[PDB]
């Protein structure tokens, strides 16, 4: 019933975040995933196994090579899958919708997503959050991930926190290492509080 | 305060939100198998596809539900839709046209100030398996839009999306896209004339390699499209 | 020139599928069952004639009794000659009973120059019935390089399960209205297989595998709206298609 | 073998490759400044924008070059285009309509089998600063497309792109997009009637806040659009 | 009731910009130059009358001789009364010579209920001339809450450089044909500044700065097709606009 | 005259590659950059300084938040900038066109680019090249970048080389560390040979 979209660049940890999220939360919550990030048939599988979910709880939806349109101005097939997921699960309280990988201008249509989580990572640059796209400013929650890579790429996390707080105002953001489950509890806390 | 002259442009607008761009209806298979590699082979594909799958399934079905809608025969309309569903074997092609039909209706209904009339509303409540073409046919008759005109806009709109799929995926220069669309104008008129001539015995006339490529689309190693 | 074939089967006194009743007139030649597997009976259908001419018509009636597991293999080719201002026709009504399995296909069609052929096939099944049905169509006599010289070909299929339609096919081929060589129809190939598996103990991925092993076949399988399987395939000769069909029939009859 | 009934759908197609989607014509400024936040304010923006910038600059200029083209007066056509260029102060709005004009002509010319006729070819050679609307005006007259019809399609196509910009950037639900397009049908008809009435003394009638917002678009801290 | 103003300037015997010739009739009151900077002369233009009435017409002619650097500041408000079935008009022709600079604006317009006003401004420049020109229009008498009650207002500008047009403006305001309060026209503000800088020693970023420092101004600057600058601004009163204009004029006359 | 497009995910090193490329090559070659990866005015600047190029040799072109369409089915404004760059530089022999950041389905219209370089990086995953998008298979050259991050993220470079060679056939790919100028000579050699 409550829809939360997850977008961000390719390789930023959108999938890792959704897998680690359902691993924790699916125990206490009725939930499912729709995902646009798929090419090969062996993609949708790997997400089911890693997330400890039954296959009926994950639907892949192709974008025609237009991942921005698919979540934004014509969300039609994603919206069709949402209505499908409601047919399968009448008690569904939480639905995670993952984009096909994108850039800082990525947004969700309000018809598709009730809340939005944008995911970037430290190795893309520390000057990313000041570039200021709608993914940085508009999203209900920003996630900065792979903080463990910081000293190896020369990424200044004070800079990133400074610039992020400036851009989002009082809109929350969370530093993260998903492999180490680090900050993962913060994200989970946010979803319970905000989206309920 | 509805003007049909604008409404027809609106529902045939490429950005009208039914999700056509996510569907290749088998074209993606033809491309990965190197049957459509350039402008000339793309035009060959389009002429052959429009004269088979599109003429006998899409266009003819639109005329049929239009005519039935004029007499307010709901039973015949649902019968045409059952035939299409039982006759369209490739799964992704069947589901594509159905999903597009769902989206088309849901979008018209979302506009609360458009009064579709008692019959279209009755149709929208009962329909089990509408497609884009059948629901559109009922839509046009309900509003008193002239058949030949309704067909012209629908044909152009659906074809433009196929040509754009060619431009994106082959790829082709966007100019080649436009030359193709220009070349198709004589065939467009032949198709419309043919659609007016054909009776319902031709409905869902089988294609061969088109169906096979639409089925093969399910097993592609890597792919961008839903059909 | 009305040709008939009528066949009715039952589980016999020895527990085996047997012919309960039959009848036929030429060209049809029906042979007696043999038993490759325990529950599996096989009956060969043959043809003794040099083809159909203007005015010719065939009527086939199959009735497969409850618990019968039967394979009917048609070992000939149906050739349609120039029919002039007339046509040749084939009508078939097929009935499959409870817990019965039928594997059947009519003779592959080879239309000659100016051949006009019509056919209609109706099949009634019960919810517990199982069916493997197929049809092959050829472009012409490929030996002499006659491709799509026929007048018109129209064949239809309807399959009903407990009186409810679960499948249709409408095949209309008219070389005067289209180029049947185009990439959406025959696409340079000369031979076409269309095949349906209703309620069979086989997974889509298993059928997909047989197709992949088949050499010289461009073909595919998919799930119908009624949750059954449909296979379509193209080839440069009848053998690759007939062989593929054998492999599929084998996958279902070992289960 | 050209059919004007198809050609008019083709050049007004949202995917006709002129790059309209990269331009907001100042709308992006209204959005970042929280003047268009929802469906109701978007409809307010659209009504006001179409009644000012679009009516007196775009639509009227199209009618003017149409009429001059009919008499094969190339001099008056180039004069209208000079007026528009010298009268449109905001740079990104000026450059937007010019670039779209370049793309429109280059695309028509790229289709070698379309014969535009001696006059349009002469126009295409001489024009210094064509816009989408002026070049379209010459195009329609050259092909004997009826003025009122030419205006109707052009108005719808350009407006749909503005509404989609609202859907993408506000954002709005795609359904709101469709409600807006339906609400605008009475205004569309008023605009067309007005365009037929207006003489050339009204050409490039000044807007005020629209121009200012179009200029402010240059200095936005972060932005997605070219205008 | 034809009012005139004619003015011609030249570099005087003392090296200063001086009035070579002039003439005027009421309402116009012209004053004598004063010298804020070395090369900069300033001449005040004033108005002694209660406004324009039906049939009234003004004709202004300015000729600014070579090497003159001149600032003409209009210190009054031009009020247009109810003109009934007639109209009031203002025609201005302005000529700026080689290496000459002119800073000029006509009186801000305050149209009353049912006022009908027409105006035409033509300006000829030489490639070496420099120009700062502006116009202010207000909604009505804001004091008494008269907003957009006038009949019709139409004003035009053409600027030519060596006989070649480099800029046009066509301002038509008719409260009967549109709601001038809408977010594309006056947008709730009552006062509008339109200003052009031709061939001035100033950068776009400099002008953009003055605009940002100005309080109570919603405004902006941009480059014209001819590579000159245009500024437009809205305000709730004349002073914030007049002040902004002073700051811009200062940026060009210090260089 | 010879146009080469550069696409790849956000943070993969597209800009770093183009800057390091012009630093070396602009000495012996008449060349320019068109770039869709811009948000803030201070973006286009930073590319000029880092690449040691005059500002007239770099044109930024906004995408309207549609970076895929901008290089693919309607390339109009990019194509307009190409014709502009030919007006500025009549002797121009090489034109680098950078996309706005994208995913594995990114391709260039043939009217826009004569050749294509796709850029991914090691930290996105080692299973990226087997996902097999048109960016992996179709591009004239693939670049795998940030190889120095390999041991820290657990990325198997034998795996990446195996899978890449499989997918591209005989279409060349090059391992790379751009910060260390490592493999940079290979890329330069490719451009000289192939695109000439
Ligand atoms: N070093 C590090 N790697 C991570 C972290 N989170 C995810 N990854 C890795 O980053 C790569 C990309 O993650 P993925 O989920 O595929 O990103 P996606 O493309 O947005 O779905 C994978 O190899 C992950 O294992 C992290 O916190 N630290
Ligand atoms: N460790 C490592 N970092 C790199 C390498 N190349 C680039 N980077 C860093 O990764 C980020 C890539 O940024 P950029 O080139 O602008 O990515 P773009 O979004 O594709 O244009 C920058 O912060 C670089 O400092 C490399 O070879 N190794």
């Amino acid at each position: 019933m409550v829809k939360i979209g997850v977008c961000g660049p390719v390789g930023s940890g959108k999938t890792a975040l959704i897998e680690a999220l359902t691993r924790h939360m699916s125990k206490d919550y009725d939930m499912a995933v729709i995902t646009n990030d798929i090419y090969t048939k062996e993609d949708a599988e790997f997400m089911c196994k890693n997330s400890v979910m039954p296959r009926e709880r994950i639907i892949g939806v192709e974008t025609g090579g237009c991942p921005h349109t698919a979540i934004r101005e014509d969300a039609s097939m994603n919206l069709e899958a949402v209505e499908e997921m409601h047919g399968r699960f009448p008690n569904l309280e939480l639905l995670l919708i993952e984009s096909g990988g994108d850039n800082l201008s990525a947004t969700f249509n309000p018809e598709l997503a009730d809340f939005t989580i944008f995911v970037i990572d430290v190795a893309e640059g520390d000057k990313i959050p000041r570039k200021g796209g709608p993914g940085i400013t508009r999203s209900d929650l920003l996630v900065i991930n792979k903080i463990d890579l910081a000293p190896y790429v020369g990424a200044d996390l004070k800079v990133m926190e400074r610039d992020s707080k400036k851009m989002r105002g009082e809109k929350p953001f969370i530093f993260t290492n998903i492999r180490a489950k680090e900050g993962l509890d913060d994200v989970i806390a946010w979803i319970k509080r905000n989206a309920l | 305060h509805v003007d049909n002259e604008f409404l027809i442009l609106q529902v045939n607008d490429a950005v009208f939100p039914i999700g056509s761009y996510t569907h290749s209806f088998g074209l993606e298979t033809y491309i990965q198998q190197k049957k459509v590699t350039n402008k000339e082979s793309a035009l060959e594909y389009l002429k052959a596809n429009l004269s088979s799958q599109f003429l006998y399934t899409e266009m003819l079905s639109l005329k049929l539900t239009y005519e039935s809608a004029l007499q307010q025969d709901l039973k015949k309309i649902l019968g045409v839709e059952e035939v299409i569903m039982l006759s369209t074997s490739p799964m992704e092609l069947r589901l594509a046209n159905q999903k597009l039909g769902n989206r088309f209706i849901k979008t018209l209904q979302a506009m609360n100030e458009l009064d579709m009339g008692e019959f279209f509303n009755a149709y929208a409540q009962k329909t089990k398996d509408p497609t884009h073409a059948t629901s559109y046919g009922v839509f046009a008759a309900s509003l008193g839009i002239e058949l030949k005109k309704a067909l012209r806009h629908y044909l152009y709109a659906q074809t433009s999306n196929m040509v754009i799929n060619c431009v994106k995926s082959v790829p082709l220069s966007q100019n080649d896209g436009q030359k193709i669309l220009l070349s198709l104008q004589s065939p467009f008129n032949q198709l419309i004339e043919k659609t007016l001539e054909l009776d319902e015995s031709h409905l869902c006339t089988a294609s061969v390699q088109n169906d096979i490529k639409a089925m093969q689309h399910e097993s592609l190693y890597s792919r961008l499209y839903m059909s | 020139q009305e040709s008939k074939l009528r066949l009715k089967t039952k589980i016999g006194a020895d527990g085996r599928c047997v012919i309960e009743d039959n009848f036929f007139t030429p060209p049809f030649k029906l042979m007696a069952p043999f038993y490759p597997k325990d529950d599996l009976a096989e009956i060969m259908l043959l043809a003794v004639s040099p083809g159909m001419m203007r005015g010719d018509a065939q009527d086939v009636q199959l009735n497969i009794g409850p618990n019968c597991k039967l394979r009917i293999t048609s070992q000939s080719f149906e050739k349609i000659h120039n029919t002039e201002d007339g046509f040749a026709s084939r009508d078939m009504h097929i009935v499959v009973g409870e817990n019965a399995f039928l594997d059947f296909a009519p003779f592959p069609l080879i239309p000659f120059e100016n051949a006009h052929f019509k056919g209609n096939t109706t099949i009634s099944l019960r919810s517990s019935s199982q069916l493997l049905y197929s049809e092959i169509i050829v472009a012409g006599r490929v030996a002499r390089n006659e491709l799509f010289k026929f007048n018109r070909l129209h064949t239809k299929i309807s399959i009903l399960q407990d009186e409810k339609p679960i499948y249709y096919d409408n095949t209309i081929l008219d070389p005067k209205t289209t180029d049947l060589n185009n990439m959406c129809m025959f696409d340079g190939y000369t031979h076409y297989l269309n095949l349906v598996l209703v309620n069979c103990p086989i997974e889509l991925s298993g059928v997909r595998e047989c197709i992949e092993e088949s050499e010289g076949v461009d073909g595919a399988v998919s799930e119908t709206a009624s949750s059954h399987l449909c296979v379509k395939a193209l080839a440069k000769g009848s053998e690759p298609l007939l062989h593929l069909r054998e492999k599929i029939a084998r996958l279902v009859t070992q289960t």
